[PDB]
RNA sequence: GGCACGUAGCGCAGCCUGGUAGCGCACCGUCAUGGGGUGUCGGGGGUCGGAGGUUCAAAUCCUCUCGUGCCGACCA
RNA sequence: CCCC
RNA sequence: UGAGCCUUGAUGUGUAGGAUAGGUGGGAGGCUUUGAAGUGUGGACGCCAGUCUGCAUGGAGCCGACCUUGAAAUACCACC
């Protein structure tokens, strides 16, 4: 409801808020409740802040949105600068989950212009 | 179809005869039929084509007598509604009233009028049937 | 002065009879074919000639103007 | 509707 | 047989939102037995959604303000 101090992933299960967090998702949610110590069938509109502040620091320990996106913009200047052929393929704007895109790339190349 | 307050009311008045001024001030006394001190409005039928952003009203007019500063603009069609006051505010200090309205009107005369400036004053009342002037 | 037209590339309704630019043709790409046409199917294409006001809103109200037309007037 |  | 015109009859789904509400535009008492609300129906319109009125029974109660609405009531009155 209040972790990170922006998302409010309310009237989720203990687990599920964390997987609906921006930075992790599935595991990381269940690693941060084991080392927490909490069960994961519970909603978070429960639990008191007494334990959500624990939560914010365990979950403090990876990397977060604010630095998610940087490090990924770290990495794609890392390739603009090296200029390889994965760097020019981002360049030219491009779908980005592999390496296919001749005929079936259509889902991040957008519709057809002409 | 109604009863016995509004026909009468309407009898005795007559439309086509339009009043002097002086009798205008005669019968507000048999239209005034409100438990309450009614009001009587008032209309003016303008001369112009207010079809234009060029005649547009506004001003404020001192009443003689109070009801008092009173605003006033025109309206689209050339019929602009306006009020002095209540039956019982001393009919005869009503024609007063009037004369202290119309005499700055004519004054507020704006000069793109087109045709003639006023055509008519209904002095109708609240709780019954109106009257016109010239 | 007096009135009648401008709507995608073309011709048009809507009109220059209020609330929310559409019609056919033209063009592009599929489908219908044994192959085509006609046809459907879908998509680009315009902002209402221009400007200004009335409007909870204009295009469909009002003013002026632009271009093109018919009528009419016009003895430095 | 036309054509092979 | 067109046109004009006094009078009256009568108007005007937007959407919204109690609601066929044209601008204004002043405005709380109209409303009532010169014979209620509820109902009987016929009629007019109808974007038929609803306005709508004749003689009625019912037979004397409803409503403006009240409330969110582009706007307010169409209590009455206002000139079109
Ligand atoms: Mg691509």
């Amino acid at each position: 409801a209040r972790i990170a101090g922006i998302n409010i992933p309310d009237h989720k299960h203990a687990v599920i808020a964390l997987t609906s967090i921006y930075g992790v998702g599935k595991t990381r949610s269940k690693a941060i409740l084991a080392a927490a110590g909490i069960a994961e069938d519970v909603k978070i509109s429960e639990l008191s802040e007494g334990q959500i502040d624990t939560l914010r620091d365990e979950v403090a320990k990876f990397v977060v949105e604010g630095d998610l996106r940087r490090e990924i913009s770290m990495s794609i200047k890392r390739l603009m600068d090296l200029g390889c052929y994965r760097g020019l393929r981002h360049r030219r704007g491009l779908p980005v989950r592999g390496q296919r895109t001749k005929t079936n790339a259509r889902t991040r190349k957008g519709p057809r212009k002409p | 179809k109604l009863t016995k307050r509004m026909r009468v009311i309407r009898e005795k008045v007559d439309a086509t005869k339009q009043y002097d001024i002086n009798e205008a001030i005669a019968l507000l006394k048999e239209l005034a039929t409100a438990k309450f001190v009614e009001s009587v409005d008032v209309a003016v039928n303008l001369g112009i084509d207010a079809r234009k952003s060029d005649q547009n009203v506004r001003g404020a007019t001192v009443l003689p007598h109070g009801t008092g500063q009173v605003r006033y603009r025109n309206d689209k069609n050339g019929i602009i509604h306006t009020t002095i006051g209540k039956v019982d505010f001393d009919a005869d200090k009503l024609k007063e009233n009037l004369e202290a309205l119309l005499v700055a009107l004519k004054k507020a005369k704006p000069t793109q009028a087109k045709g003639v400036y006023i055509k008519k004053v209904s002095i109708s009342t609240t709780m019954g049937a109106g009257v016109a002037v010239d």
